[PDB]
């Protein structure tokens, strides 16, 4: 399950979910969870319309 | 079709509008061509 | 009974099947000591020692996950179940 998450969130799409994992690997942080991908939230504002 | 209307709790009133939403600018990309002819989705053009 | 296994394989997943209820469970209740090991090495530095460090002595810059799974064979750590 969390390997399909990321691959169809935190690679992907989501922008910040992106950057922070980035710089969450350059640092020794833990790698923050995905967010919503851009896809759900585009569909969103679309069906709203 | 009445006792769905009854149960959602809402009002047919919805089947008629009276402001229709766009969405935002970038889901109907505006494109400039080497001449800059508007050749982007015809939404424009329904909108216009 | 077995010669003993050489890379990631080590230790074996029948062994620790015996100790966790299914296969499925067994990743999320490594997962977390991984995640704890981590947090616990990014402390360090300063902080509290909430999130003992490592129970079995680790080896020369092994990764935290193994060090999870090793220990989880040793029979070291309880969780609950579910909620």
């Amino acid at each position: 399950a969390y390997t399909l998450q990321e691959l169809l969130t935190i690679k992907s799409d989501d922008t910040v979910g992106r950057v922070k994992v980035y710089e969450a690997i350059v640092k020794g942080e833990n790698i923050p969870e995905p967010g919503i991908p851009e896809s759900f939230k585009v569909l969103l504002k679309e069906l709203q319309s | 079709v009445v006792a769905a209307f009854q149960q959602s709790g809402n009002s047919p009133m919805g089947m008629v509008l009276d402001a229709v939403p766009v969405i935002p600018p970038e889901l109907r990309p505006m494109v400039q061509l080497d001449g800059g002819r508007f050749a982007t989705s015809d939404l424009n053009d329904l909108y216009r | 009974g077995y010669d003993t296994p050489l890379g990631i394989t080590n230790p074996p997943i029948d062994e620790l099947l015996d100790r966790v209820s299914s296969k499925y469970a067994l990743v999320i209740y490594a997962a977390k000591r991984a995640r704890q090991i981590n947090d616990y090495y990014n402390q360090l530095g300063e902080g509290i020692l909430e999130y003992v460090g490592p129970l079995v002595e680790p080896g020369l810059q092994e990764k935290p996950l193994s060090i999870a799974l090793r220990e989880i064979h040793a029979d070291l750590l309880e969780h609950t179940e579910g909620e």
